[PDB]
């Protein structure tokens, strides 16, 4: 999903690799922990 | 009847299954062959 | 969403409600995206049709549209016979 | 002629494409397990 | 060349350290919790 109107609901993960052994998680818009949004966030990122 | 037509031996191995996955089921129709609820007979083929 | 009386009967082993007709949805497909909305808005007409046919001839069983955006509508409606999560098992069904 | 473009890679996605594009096909693309249910069933669509 | 005794006393603090911890900890990281009647390692989502 590529966009914050298309991540809703829930969606599958399988666990190993096998398409036979899955889960049901809700999907989510998370916005990555050190990003570039400002110059603060930059600046924290750059120092880590 | 009512229960799914069987191909080949069945072999499930419990040592490579999660206890909580949900491993699929089958959608495969109920097709059982004339030939193959009764005895075959050379005169049966003909009728079939 | 609407809450069904759920009488039960006989030619289908379970409870059924003949006033509205179901929807079923696959289970990561999300039900309130644009496409889904407009296949739940023009398929409001056909309840009338279901319960016409119904109404002529009473022996029935499950009458079904399956769109080819996953959503199904049949009738009577029935409450599913797997939910997501209220079982340990989920719900891998897909009209398409 | 549907081709379909499996997996994860940095390779040349371009013949396949022309191929599904030229004789009447589609082109596919499988990148993860969660999406061969949707794209292995969507071929019926170009075949109505 | 002028790095040679600090290389020596490298090499030879890495060989000490090396046979104290083949003395103290032989065999013992040898066992996880795998699922009962299965081989299948259990973990939860982000644990190693």
């Amino acid at each position: 999903k590529m966009t914050e109107e298309e991540c809703r609901g829930y969606y599958y993960v399988y666990k190993d690799g096998d398409p036979t052994q899955m889960e049901l998680r809700p999907r989510q818009w998370i916005h990555n922990d050190f990003h570039f949004d400002n110059v603060l966030s930059a600046m924290m990122s750059l120092f880590t | 009847q009512p229960k799914p037509i069987g191909v080949g031996i069945p072999t499930i191995n419990l040592r490579k299954r999660r206890p909580n996955v949900q491993n699929p089921k089958s959608q495969e129709p109920v097709t059982l062959d004339f030939l193959d609820a009764e005895l075959e007979n050379d005169i049966k083929v003909e009728i079939r | 969403r609407i809450k069904p009386v759920f009488i039960d009967d006989a030619n289908f082993r379970r409870q059924v409600s003949y006033q509205h007709a179901a929807v079923h949805i696959p289970t990561d497909i999300y039900e309130g995206s644009t496409i889904v909305l407009n296949e739940l808005n023009w398929t409001s007409a056909l309840d009338d049709v279901f319960k016409k046919n119904r109404e002529e001839d009473p022996s029935l069983l499950w009458q079904v549209f399956g769109s080819a955006t996953g959503l199904a509508r049949y009738y009577p409606a029935s409450p599913w016979v797997d939910n997501s999560r209220t079982p340990n098992k989920i719900d891998l069904y897909d009209v398409r | 002629v549907f081709t379909f473009s499996v997996g994860q890679h940095n390779y040349d996605r371009g013949p396949i494409q022309w191929m599904a594009c030229e004789n009447k096909g589609y082109y596919y693309e499988i990148p993860s397990i969660g999406a061969i249910r949707i794209n292995t069933q969507e071929y019926l669509d170009v075949l109505g | 060349l002028p790095l040679f005794h600090i290389a020596l006393l490298v090499l030879f603090m890495v060989i000490i350290y090396a046979i104290i911890g083949l003395e103290l900890f032989k065999g013992k990281m040898h066992k996880t919790c795998y699922y009962i009647g299965t081989d299948i390692v259990a973990t939860v989502e982000n644990e190693k």
